[PDB]
């Protein structure tokens, strides 16, 4: 039974502006099977009001999901994406890099 | 330009945890317009674009009946398939189905598709001519035999060449403001010294629709295929897409490099320099 | 609109 590993991008909907309401995105794709755990972290703390898109897939059958939460960025605050999947020995964390 | 209507179905058996999980989603191009979740409370086909909401009760009853029938079909398939592969009752397995049509710029039939996968693997697929099947396994050939016997190809071809194209055109008209739009990409560059003798040039494309885009880096006009880092095109969450391409360049050589952005919303391809 | 599905695998 095939297992494909998630790719993880973590990014803002619009260019980051401290104090201006924005959306924090964790895009997970390329993975099989569809059982995946995704959390958006604020300073290591799980966020409660995190929605996701309806499960879809690509021509190669790998699945993709967008998880997203409304948020107002700051210079101080740190955001990441915690992803768990059968293909991961450890839950994988990707920090959101504003400076890209 | 060309357009597509595409339906994606995922069924996931969860032994001792209830009836299989079923998720249906429909797109027109890169825009989702409908969804069905087996676990959702509505137990209806649901809108996910404003232009579809103007469809009447007949549509939603019609699409609920049909998607409930897709769901049931996959429930049997899941049980059949594990039997075909002599698998246990206790393991969880996945059925995926994709079908739909493309129209060209003339809005006539261009392509039809119907593919089916067990546990993430090609199982049975309709061929380009929409007449014959491609069976992966010998189990698939047993399905191939069932479907040839029931003239599935013929029933499906009629849908893909006919109903599918007709409904794609209705959606393109009803959703004309959204679906017949091109959002040209907003572009910018960043520079980051990665070490003391080299830097990163990142080329950014934001707020573009459709998702289709080409981002290339040249040095003195020569493409740098193997030296380009290229992320998968990603959704913004507002109906638009983002992408970037990066090259690592020696300090002092920046001006030799150009980023090239090709997208349908652009009269000419953009050349960007640091 | 959806295909009128007929036939299990």
């Amino acid at each position: 039974m095939i297992q494909r590993t998630p790719k993880i991008q973590v990014y803002s909907r619009h260019p980051a502006e401290n104090g201006k309401s924005n959306f924090l995105n964790c895009y997970v794709s390329g993975f099989h099977p569809s059982d995946i755990e995704v959390d958006l972290l604020k300073n290591g703390e799980r966020i409660e009001k995190v929605e996701h898109s309806d499960l879809s897939f690509s021509k190669d059958w790998s699945f993709y999901l967008l998880y997203y939460t409304e948020f107002t960025p700051t210079e101080k605050d740190e955001y990441a994406c915690r992803v768990n999947h059968v293909t991961l020995s450890q839950p994988k964390i990707v920090k959101w890099d504003r400076d890209m | 330009g060309s357009h597509s209507m595409r339906y994606f179905f995922t069924s996931v058996s969860r032994p001792g945890r209830g009836e299989p999980r079923f998720i249906a989603v429909g797109y027109v191009d890169d825009t989702q317009f409908v969804r069905f979740d087996s676990d959702a409370a509505s137990q209806r086909m649901e809108p996910r674009a404003p232009w579809i909401e103007q469809e009447g009760p007949e549509y939603w009853d019609g699409e609920t009946r049909k998607v409930k029938a897709h769901s049931q079909t996959h429930r049997v398939d899941l049980g059949t398939l594990r039997g075909y592969y002599n698998q246990s009752e206790a393991g969880s397995h996945t059925v995926q189905r994709m079908y739909g049509c493309d129209v060209g710029s003339d809005w006539r039939f261009l392509r039809g598709y119907h593919q089916y996968a067990y546990d993430g693997k090609d199982y049975i697929a309709l061929k380009e001519d929409l007449r014959s099947w491609t069976a992966a396994d010998m189990a698939a050939q047993t399905t191939k035999h069932k479907w040839e016997a029931a003239h599935v190809a013929e029933q499906l071809r009629a849908y893909l060449e006919g109903t599918c194209v007709e409904w794609l055109r209705r959606y393109l008209e009803n959703g004309k403001e959204t679906l017949q739009r091109t959002d040209a990409p907003k572009t910018h560059m960043t520079h980051h010294a990665v070490s003391d003798h080299e830097a990163t040039l990142r080329c950014w494309a934001l707020s573009f629709y459709p998702a289709e885009i080409t981002l290339t880096w040249q040095r003195d006009g020569e493409d740098q295929t193997q030296d380009t880092e290229l992320v998968e095109t990603r959704p913004a969450g507002d109906g638009t897409f983002q992408k970037w391409a990066a090259v690592v360049v020696p300090s002092g050589q920046e001006q030799r490099y150009t980023c090239h952005v090709q997208h349908e919303g652009l009269p000419k391809p953009l050349t960007l320099r640091w | 609109a959806l295909w009128e599905i007929q036939q299990v695998v």
